[PDB]
């Protein structure tokens, strides 16, 4: 095939990287924008987000495969700074250009990088400090995480839903929620509300004139494949080997109707009382009419059209036995939930299980109509579970918002990398790649972008006090009153991640179709 | 295509999508509109002056164009007329942006400027409201509020149409206040003109209707949507037309197959059979001699507009009806709809969604006409169930807004400061619609609604008043608008705006 | 996707493409006015007069021609003259405000300057217009001879009008509470009275088979039973086509027979359920006729269709595709049955029916082609005069009012305007095209003709307008030159209409994409 073999190999390679990352500096901001995102089909999606703009839809670069990988890796370890790990790297391709530009080995430029996280990831203990396990304190981080990734008014809605959701666990060491995750999609009047309950939203409750709404201590009777057969709870076809086979399964079947619904109503009358404890049937497929009068009429919250999605976290909301039959096979076999309600709001009818033996499973009822809201608002609430939840596995959260971008830049003062000056070399271009998060902010504020950033560092350099830039204004400030705080486990990986390809780039001199 | 590079998305793209919001309401809509022609994929002209129905039939792949179609949907679903409203408004303000840009401001920035001051403009909005007034059960008081509203999509007949209209809604619910969804499906009967409409409470099968009533103190239906060719519970014959002997023997036999079919329903509970289909010829003659009545050949839309009223759905076959496929009505009787006799329903509170207003003129596009201008008036009443408060005709609201805007933006300072002059600009739209409506200037009529100050009910409507164009008081002239329905207006329309001015590149994969 | 285009650049490509399709129907409508050919599809080449024929035949390839074809079938349906000049009048007031909509110059008070100046033209029109059948006779019979004498001197003849006229009258007085031209319909042959018709008040038949036996056969009833047939009768009728069979011996000579047994027990089946003429659209074999003349019965087959929905108006019978009848009331008959071979075709005449609302002339001229103008001379009374009676309200025609009304409504673009002597002016411009396209396709100077009349119309009369048998100016009250005064009224309301429909829209949007 055809070669290219030269330090051009390396130029297109470096010139791709960064004109992609310019896209991207729109992002990453409550001052950053919205990226409006077209499916090849069509889809009107605004997203902030890194992973989402990134893996979904691209355009032809190998740089963009390579990026595609790292940003992998940060969603897969934190989920959060998917924004926040393209734009170093961008940077980081620029000022090392230079030198190259001058004429300088790519290998000498590479062996500095390491160095200068080494140097940096000592500070990294440095400029975090132990914060609490306080709703309060995560407050200020949850809106503050959420600002870089999705928008303010988006922050201000979900600070109180987000940190009292990672909240229902009892010191479960894990640094992304896994059954908090859940995210029931509603037609509403307005396209941004947003209602954390406790417990797990039934995606269609049901309702029959005779059915109850309310019940307490509410043992569920968990329901699958339905009154047609019997004893099953996977779905079968019909036998067509002979003409009567055929005819005689579904004479049959309309008698298996009849025998359990029975099965149901006289477990009723055995564990619920006569009608003195509350009573629910959630069935995943569709009701028959006629045991929707059998049991209504009986007093039991029957339910129509769940997911076996629900079913799984159900076992965990119940703490109990959800089962997948009709029949009786043991009065022990029955969940237990202290309360199980059902409300109907819009168009859609919400059945809630309360009382929950684990609170490990959360749902947030998420409204909007529109799609494109309705993509945006569930968009926002999955970056914002797994980055909290990084702030509360953490013990030390580091205070963001580019406080430590100067304060590294600073304490990565030269002479101290001294071997032949090549790592000199890589920590140069290194701490001109951390100013970028302070550079970005007061580009797309006012407070032009590198006139305030050597004001910031002027004034750091003053008491040794952490200074940031304003989100709204580009002005300077204390991050820690402030309360512009990052996610440590967002910042600790961060070094990790835009090491390595950076190096990959500068072993890639040939690149070959 | 639907991704593009070299600052489209932002600056260039935005202001497109604004030209086709351009000339949509721009004479289109006001007091008085004015007509644009459209061919759907089905070949017939038609007329539009609502916002909805037009950028529904228009297909864009302009993604920063499907925004605010979708913040129209809810407008419409909210609020009803108005849609327009929302076009020009979000189609001015997106376009005084960008001489911002030219100054070199971000994007958020200005956003941000339009965030603060549309909740400075819902602060001001409750001190707009001008006359409040309500009667719930008065056509007359409902007739007056309800004219401005078929105004602003109609140029005929107002006070025949008004009367109408405040008629429906009133009588289809006497419990108002907590109004159902929709209660009018329209009859669009072409033949006598414009005069020849009014309103018929209950469902109105206009197409062709055979037999007579079984009985009037009932109307149970079981609805099927399969012919009457044979179709039976047992095996479903069909007209024979392989053998002419077959012909012959099936002839003799349809009447007491009919015999099957009507005893089959009617003893389940019915007197009206609903036919999309067909009916046989022989199934004819009986069903006149069982006095069963038939409905034959009724549309798919009239099927929807069926099964939609009584909770029964269509059936594909014979049999005997289940509960959960039966309707029921209060009464059938044959009265002349639009003085030609077609079979009539009766629908009260107790089975409502319903009460039907006959379309009749010389044109169906007159009657695609008023089409138009019927549904933001039941939304209307269901605005009027909600609100009280009235604020007067539109543009008059708008000035007062600006200057306060105006007044507003200098106390902020900021670089959100020059949006919020431009936030005060975007209000001027309006009479800069109305101008361009009828054809005369607009800045001529922007320094005349400045002068006044009185400026909360002085505007120029469509009107030899708009010849040379002087000033009058909506109020006064019977042109409304509402608390909530100018709220929402405003609400979607700058949402919708800030989300699309944000919007970045496009890549495709 | 969707085709749109906005604005004046497409609304002015809106209102020159109207012009450009209204360039036929403008030029037409007369006997010095004119008359059509087109060629569409196959090949077929029409001729017509009605522009709202046409337009529903020729293609539209504009919304514009899309908004032509109603509002000229709206006109043809009610009067069925005069159909092209309201898609005349609409594209014409495009034109004055062509110059003014290229400037900038576009209001939306150009809609309701048309609104205005109708109501002022349709009062006048009304206000001026004369009752004639109540102040001008009381019989009003003799009344209308001298207006279809003057339609019968439009066309082609000048000296058979006077034995014409009267032939109108009396055919019109009968389809009164009608307009069918199918019951007014002019039969024609060369060999009869030449240069004289006849009227017959029943039904009359063109094309019906002989040359297979008429004198064999009684060629009149006093009381015909009608079988209005449309089953063709074969020359015998069939065996099987499969195992079908002949040479041996036995069943030799019959299956010859059964060939023929077959027919003639369904002519029979005709016969005993009534039946002493019997017609019918397809061919009767002429076998089969031989055996009508076996029961004594006239037949003919080959008949147009048009012909059988003639009996069973006037007889109250109707048509059938059956060989067994139930009722007299779907078949037809008569008190007087009567063949008679004029100019050697042969007629069947229906007199003495049970109603006798059809009337139908047998044309004579003194050729075929002299003949064709003769029947459309013929036509024009038939068309004028029945109108005259559905409205005594009748003015002038020849466009006398409008060179009147032009300068009527141009003192009101003097009295009123604010700008709207511009539309006005316009709209009173586009007024006196019309007897000036009267005097085009009459070809001589419009300038000469149309300019003289105003000024008789200064001194005091409206009903002035051209005599275009000789092209000179004349009063066509006097000249008898005549139409209702309606006719205009709704010509105007729906020439105005679609010119409102043409400034309201600037857009045409196209869903499924061209």
């Amino acid at each position: 095939a055809e070669v290219a073999r030269a330090q051009a190999a390396l130029a297109v390679n470096i010139s791709a990287a960064r004109g992609l990352q310019d896209v991207l500096r729109t992002n990453l901001g409550p001052k950053g924008t919205m990226k409006m995102l077209v499916s090849g089909a069509g889809d009107i999606k605004l997203t902030k987000d890194g992973n989402v703009l990134l893996h979904e839809m691209q355009i032809q670069h190998p740089t963009a495969s390579l990026i595609a990988k790292v940003a992998t890796a940060q969603d897969d370890i934190t989920g959060d700074g998917t924004t926040s790990n393209v734009l170093i790297i961008g940077e980081l391709l620029k000022q090392a250009d230079l030198y190259i530009s001058e004429g300088l080995h790519p290998r000498i430029i590479t062996e500095g990088f390491e160095a200068a996280k080494e140097k940096a990831l000592q500070f990294l203990e440095e400029v975090k400090v132990s914060r609490e396990m306080d709703r309060e304190t995560l407050i200020d981080v949850a809106r503050t995480s959420l600002r870089t990734k999705v928008h303010a008014e988006l922050a201000d809605v979900l600070t109180e839903a987000v940190v009292d959701s990672i909240l229902a666990i009892k010191k479960q060491d894990e640094p992304i929620d896994l059954f908090m995750i859940e995210i029931m999609e509603m037609k509403h009047k307005s396209e941004t509300d947003t209602s954390l309950i406790r417990g797990l939203v039934l995606d269609h409750g049901a309702r029959h004139p005779d059915m109850k709404k309310r019940v307490e201590d509410a043992y569920i009777l968990t329901c699958n494949v339905s009154l047609e057969y019997e004893k099953t709870e996977v779905n079968s076809g019909f036998f067509y080997k002979s003409a009567e086979e055929r005819e005689k399964l579904v004479k049959a079947e309309r008698k298996f109707i009849e025998d359990r619904v029975k099965k149901i109503i006289e477990l009723k009358r055995k564990v619920c009382g006569d009608s003195d404890k509350g009573f629910v049937v959630i069935n995943q497929k569709g009701i028959d009419p006629f045991s929707l009068d059998a049991l209504s009429k009986e007093g039991i919250v029957a339910l129509r059209r769940a997911k076996r999605r629900n079913m799984e976290r159900l076992t965990l909301a119940c703490g109990g036995v959800a089962l997948n039959s009709f029949d009786d096979l043991s009065p022990d076999c029955l969940g237990h939930a202290g309360l199980v309600y059902e409300y109907t709001l819009g168009e859609e009818k919400f059945t809630f299980i309360e009382k929950c033996n684990n609170p490990r499973s959360v749902t947030l009822l998420i409204k909007g109509p529109n799609k494109h809201t309705l993509t945006q608002i569930k968009d926002a609430v999955r970056d914002g579970l797994r980055a909290v939840k990084n702030a509360i596995d953490d013990g030390c959260v580091v205070p963001g918002a580019g406080a430590v971008e100067v304060a590294m830049a600073e304490a990565l003062i030269k002479h101290k990398p001294s071997v032949k000056g090549r790592a000199q070399l890589g920590v140069q271009a290194f701490a001109d790649a951390l100013l970028i998060i302070p550079k970005v902010l007061a580009q797309n504020s006012g407070f032009d972008l590198q006139e305030t950033l050597v004001k910031i560092q002027a004034e750091h350099s003053e008491s040794g006090q952490l200074v940031g830039v304003d989100l709204n204004t580009g002005e300077p400030m204390v991050a820690a009153e402030v309360g512009v705080w990052d996610n440590y486990c967002v910042k600790k990986q961060l070094l990790h991640s835009c090491t390595v390809i950076a190096t990959n780039i500068l072993l890639v001199d040939e690149i070959m179709r | 295509a639907k991704h593009f590079s070299g600052l489209e998305e932002a600056v260039y793209r935005n202001i497109q999508a604004c030209k086709e919001l351009a000339q949509t309401t721009r004479t289109a809509y006001g007091p008085n509109g004015m007509n644009k022609m459209v061919i759907n994929h089905l070949e017939k002209l038609f007329v539009t002056n609502d916002a909805a129905t037009i950028l529904r039939e228009l297909e864009v792949q302009h993604p920063a164009a499907k925004m605010i179609v979708m913040a129209s949907h809810m407008q419409e679903q909210e609020v009803g007329d108005g849609t327009n409203f929302v076009l020009v408004f979000a189609g001015a303000l997106l376009e005084l942006a960008e001489e911002l840009l030219r100054i070199g401001l971000s994007v958020s920035e200005v956003i941000e400027g339009y965030e603060i001051a549309c909740r400075k403009a819902h602060e001001i909005l409750p001190n707009l409201v001008c006359c409040s007034a309500k009667n719930l059960r008065d056509i007359d008081e409902v007739s007056s509020l309800l004219r401005t509203s078929i105004m602003s999509k109609q140029y005929g007949n107002e006070v025949f149409l008004a009367k109408l209209i405040a008629q429906a809604c009133v009588s289809i619910f006497p419990d108002s206040g907590h109004f159902n969804v929709d209660n009018i499906r329209v009859c669009k009967i072409l033949g006598s003109g414009i005069s020849s409409s009014s309103v018929l409470h209950g469902m109105v099968f206009k197409k062709e209707t055979e037999g007579d009533v079984t009985s009037v103190k009932d109307a149970k239906i079981a609805v099927y949507s399969c012919p009457f060719d044979g179709m039976i519970t047992e095996t479903k014959g069909t007209v024979l037309i392989k053998t002419a002997e077959e012909l012959m023997n099936f002839s003799k036999g349809e009447e007491n197959l009919m015999d099957a079919q009507v005893k089959a329903i009617a003893d389940t509970g019915a007197n009206v059979v609903v036919t999309g289909g067909k009916v046989a010829d022989m199934a004819l003659h009986y069903a006149n001699k069982y006095n069963i009545m038939l409905v034959r050949l009724n549309s798919k839309w009239d099927l929807r507009r069926l099964c939609k009223t009584v909770g029964a759905t269509a059936l594909p076959r014979l049999t005997p009806p289940v509960l959960e496929e039966m309707g029921h009505c209060d009464s059938v009787y044959l009265s002349e709809v639009g003085d030609t006799q077609v079979v009539v329903f009766k629908h009260e509170k107790e089975d409502g969604a319903i009460s039907t207003i006959v379309l009749r003129g010389s044109t169906d596009n007159l009657m695609d006409d008023i089409e138009r201008a019927v549904d933001d008036g039941v939304n209307t009443f269901k605005v009027l169930t909600r609100d009280k408060r009235l604020v007067p005709g539109g543009g008059a609201t708008e000035i007062e807004l600006a200057k306060q805007i105006t007044s507003y933006g200098e106390t902020c300072p900021g670089l959100e400061q020059y949006a919020i002059k431009k936030f005060a600009e975007a209000f001027e739209a309006i009479p800069r619609a109305l101008a361009e409506n009828s054809g005369v200037k607009a800045n001529e009529v922007i320094s005349k609604l400045y002068a006044v100050h009185q400026e909360g009910n002085k505007n120029v409507g469509l009107d030899i008043e708009a010849e040379v164009p002087a000033v009058k008081d909506m109020l006064e002239a019977g042109i409304l608008d509402t608390y909530l329905g100018k709220y929402w207006a405003i609400k979607l329309a700058t949402n919708a705006a800030v989300t699309v001015l944000r919007v970045d590149q496009i890549i495709m994969a | 996707g969707t085709d749109s285009s906005q604005g004046i650049p497409q609304l002015v490509s809106n209102i020159s493409a109207c012009q450009v399709i209204a360039e036929a129907v403008r030029t037409t409508l007369g006997p010095r006015g004119m008359d059509k050919l087109i060629v569409d599809g196959r090949g077929k080449a029409t001729i017509s007069n009605d522009g709202a024929t046409i337009l529903k035949l020729l293609d539209v390839v504009h919304p514009a021609a899309k908004t032509l074809v109603d509002i000229a079938k709206s006109q043809d349906a009610e009067v069925g003259d005069g159909t092209t000049s309201v898609t005349l009048l609409a594209a014409e007031f495009l034109k004055q405000v062509k110059p003014y909509v290229e400037e900038g110059l576009h209001p939306q008070i150009i809609i309701r300057a048309f609104r205005t100046a109708t109501q002022l033209a349709v009062n006048k029109i009304k206000e001026i217009a004369v009752t004639v059948k109540k102040a001008d006779k009381v019989e009003q019979r003799k009344l209308l001879e001298k207006c279809a004498m003057t339609a019968l001197s439009s066309k082609l003849i000048s000296q058979q009008k006077a034995f014409f006229a009267k032939m109108v009258v009396d055919a019109v007085m009968m389809l009164d509470d009608l307009l069918q031209l199918k019951m007014i319909g002019i039969k024609k042959v060369q060999g009869g009275a030449l240069e004289d018709s006849q009227l017959v008040a029943g039904v009359a038949f063109k094309k019906t088979f002989s040359y297979a036996g008429f004198e064999m056969q009684p060629k009149k009833y006093h009381n015909p039973k009608i079988a209005l047939l449309n089953v063709e009768l074969e020359l015998k009728a069939e065996k099987d086509n499969a195992e079908i069979r002949v040479h041996t011996v036995e069943d030799y000579q019959a299956i010859v027979d059964a060939e023929w047994n077959i027919l003639y027990d369904k002519l029979e089946k005709i016969h005993h359920s009534g039946a002493k003429v019997v017609l019918s659209k397809l061919p009767i074999g002429d076998v089969a006729t031989q055996y009508f003349a076996d029961r004594d019965m006239f037949c003919a087959g080959r008949v147009p269709e048009e012909d059988l929905k003639r009996t069973m108006m006037a007889c109250g019978g109707s048509i059938q595709t059956s060989v067994n009848a139930l009722s007299a009331d779907v078949l037809g008959r008569c008190q007087v049955f009567e063949e008679t071979q004029i100019g050697g075709e042969r007629y069947n005449f229906f007199t003495g029916c049970p109603k006798a609302k059809t009337c139908t002339f047998i044309l004579r001229g003194g050729a075929e082609q002299f003949m064709e103008e003769t029947e459309r001379s013929l036509h024009d009374a038939i068309m004028i005069v029945r109108r005259a009676i559905k409205n005594d309200s009748v003015v002038a025609g020849g466009g006398a009012i409008e060179m009147e009304l032009s300068k009527y409504l141009r003192d009101y673009s003097r009295t009123i305007p604010g700008k709207q002597q511009l539309l006005i002016g316009a709209y009173a411009k586009a007024l006196e095209i019309i007897p000036r396209q009267l005097c085009d396709n009459a070809g001589f100077d419009a300038t000469n003709i149309l300019n003289k009349l105003r000024a008789r119309h200064a001194q005091g009369g409206t009903w002035y307008g051209v005599d275009i048998n000789n092209e000179d100016i004349a009063d066509n009250f006097e000249a008898f030159v005549w139409e209702p005064a309606m006719v205009r009224i709704n010509a105007l309301t729906a020439a105005s209409e679609a010119a409102c429909l043409i400034v309201s829209v600037d857009e045409t949007i196209k869903n499924p994409r061209s």
